[PDB]
């Protein structure tokens, strides 16, 4: 299993809709996560399961797709959301993690 | 351009021995597509007559497989994989045997994929593909099943002669 | 539920040196513990993996057979031996925890969880 | 030519019930005996084939599903019943030939704080066809206004978590089911 997102450098105004894509290549159900890491800081757990949202974070953000693709949706960008986002997978026992999405 | 015709009757997918069957078929006085290769759309059933292989499938692309046949000078290769052949990856299955006025008829019901050839066109291979097809293009005439009910009169040895719709 | 990391900095090539990863108010003995790190201006990369019961460990691919990974369970201390090291090695190490349970430590069963709370990071070189 | 049985009932993990693994079987020789004498199988009970009489007969087609449900929601994996997971999940054609295997999971699936990795379809804009699925995730349309993609006034998930925990009693507790057919 190998991970793909396809941003590398989206970035929009302050409030979009913008939709952050997760290419795989085997299929894991709904085995992924997905993470939030401001600059100079330990990441913080975002949406897990592709579905469930961690206690604490807003509405605003959504988690779709199913099979071998997943999207991140973000309903209104505001100065808070902007940092990277990445993916995690755990079928296998290689962990493998994303690449980066430079909001 | 367009044409009529009055054949098109194959065994109706069972292998007795001997009646009256409702199955797919073809109407007897329709109006065929006369063609001198745009991609055609598959509906149920086509029937395919002409005077070397098919490309089967929806997205003709990498989203969803796609059946291939092509036929050698001395071989016939089926496979199903997700074309674009400009890019072979994955897929199940993959079928060698000898190779196939050459008409054909092919339908796609239960996950079977079903081929006859020659009226009375007989079984030719069935293949449980298992996959949804909806349209395809020739690399002749091209005709469309219906479901009507026929009558089939066989020969005493199978070999149907006579049909009535 | 506060994590704390301690060890690594100077080193010369090939030296070993050894990690801690203590836990400050939850049960560590048997929730499982995984190791994260990143380069400088980079992305994530998974390092290794050990069960709450230490009975099965995983190792990543490009450091396989070089680094130990050991947990004490009675001081609630988490250790990562790495000798024989490189330039490749020099980045900042996380230590992640896991977020569920899971009373059976079956083979093939541990260790799908999703990471829910990280430490704060070292800087070895 | 033993079948793959062994690998269908003893698999590392099952799907869930909105995206339920089906597998093909043919070609093989199939012993049914390990299935009924064994004491693991909660319920072993189907409809048109008497359990004793498996083994005596030949099929063109084996047709095996599995995925995991609460323990109270056995009942509804049976031709014409109506309900939440029939209705919306998996639905069987009502002269189905086949057999149904469930059996009690909750030290396998189950994990305390919740093992959120299990899912069901809840809204749809009609019943299922038998034998269809769709893994379709988009937000459903359940006011007048359209959605558009944000969750809010009748703009709920389609999917939600059954969260398994030991905690539960009997009624929760995780079971896999397994659902074979003949044809
Ligand atoms: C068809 O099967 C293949 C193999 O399981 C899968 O897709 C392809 O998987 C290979 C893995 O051997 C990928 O190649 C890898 O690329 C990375 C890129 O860094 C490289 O480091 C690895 O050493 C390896 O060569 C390949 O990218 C991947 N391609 C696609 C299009 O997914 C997959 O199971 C099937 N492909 C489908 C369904 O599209």
């Amino acid at each position: 299993v190998w991970m793909t997102q396809s941003p590398s450098l989206l970035s929009a105004s302050t409030g979009d809709r913008v939709t952050v894509s997760c290419r795989m290549s085997q299929d894991i159900s709904s085995y992924l996560a997905w993470y939030q890491q401001k600059p100079g800081k330990a990441p913080e757990l975002l949406i897990y399961a592709a579905f469930t949202l961690q206690s604490g974070v807003p509405s605003r953000f959504s988690g779709s797709g199913s099979g071998t693709e997943f999207t991140l949706t973000i309903s209104s960008l505001q100065s808070e959301d902007f940092a990277t986002y990445y993916c995690q997978q755990y079928y296998s026992f290689p962990h493998t993690f994303g690449q980066g999405t430079k909001l | 351009y367009t044409n009529s015709f009055t054949r098109g009757v194959y065994y109706p997918d069972k292998v007795f021995r001997s009646h009256s069957t409702q199955d797919l078929f073809l109407p007897f006085f329709s109006n065929v597509t006369w063609f001198h290769n745009p991609v055609l759309p598959f509906n149920d059933g086509v029937y395919f007559a002409s005077t070397r292989g098919w490309i089967f499938g929806t997205t003709l692309d990498s989203k969803t497989q796609s059946l291939l046949i092509v036929n050698n000078a001395t071989n016939v290769v089926i496979k199903v994989c997700e074309f674009q052949y400009s890019s072979a990856n994955n897929c199940t299955f993959e079928y060698v045997s000898q190779p196939f006025l050459r008409e054909f008829v092919f339908k796609n019901i239960d996950g079977y994929f079903k081929i006859y050839s020659k009226s009375a066109l007989e079984p030719l291979v069935d293949l449980p593909i298992g996959i949804n097809i909806t349209r395809f293009q020739t690399l002749y005439y091209v005709g469309y099943l219906q479901p009507r009910t026929f009558l089939l009169k066989y020969n005493e040895n199978g070999t149907i002669t006579d049909a009535v719709d | 539920v506060q994590l704390v990391e301690s060890g690594g900095g100077l080193v010369k090539p090939g030296g070993s040196l050894r990690l801690s990863c203590a836990a400050s108010g939850f049960t560590f003995s048997n929730y499982d513990m995984n190791w994260v790190r990143q380069a400088p201006g980079k992305g994530l990369e998974w390092v290794s993996s050990i069960s709450s019961s230490s009975t099965y460990t995983h190792y990543a691919d490009s450091v396989k057979g070089r680094f130990t990974i050991s947990r004490d369970n009675a001081k609630n201390s988490l250790y990562l031996q790495m000798n024989s090291l490189r330039a490749e090695d020099t980045a900042v190490y996380y230590c992640a925890r896991d977020r569920a349970y899971r009373l059976g430590e079956l083979s093939s069963l541990w260790g799908d969880d999703a990471f829910d709370i990280w430490g704060q990071g070292t800087m070895v070189t | 030519n033993l079948c793959p049985f062994g690998e269908v009932f003893n698999a590392t993990r099952f799907a869930s019930v909105y995206a339920w693994n089906r597998k093909r079987i043919s070609n093989c020789v199939a012993d049914y005996s390990v299935l009924y004498n064994s004491a693991s199988f909660s319920t072993f009970k189907c409809y048109g084939v008497s359990p004793t009489k498996l083994n005596d007969l030949c099929f063109t087609n084996v047709y095996a599903d599995s995925f995991v449900i609460r323990g109270d929601e056995v009942r509804q994996i049976a031709p014409g019943q109506t309900g939440n997971i029939a209705d919306y999940n998996y639905k069987l054609p009502d002269d189905f030939t086949g057999c149904v295997i469930a059996w009690n999971s909750n030290n396998l699936d189950s994990k305390v704080g919740g093992n959120y990795n299990y899912l069901y379809r809840l809204f749809r804009k009609s019943n299922l066809k038998p034998f269809e699925r769709d893994i379709s995730t988009e937000i459903y349309q359940a006011g007048s206004t359209p959605c558009n993609g944000v969750k809010g006034f009748n703009c709920y998930f389609p999917l939600q978590s059954y969260g398994f925990q030991p905690t539960y009693g009997v009624g929760y507790q995780p079971y896999r089911v397994v659902v074979l057919s003949f044809e």
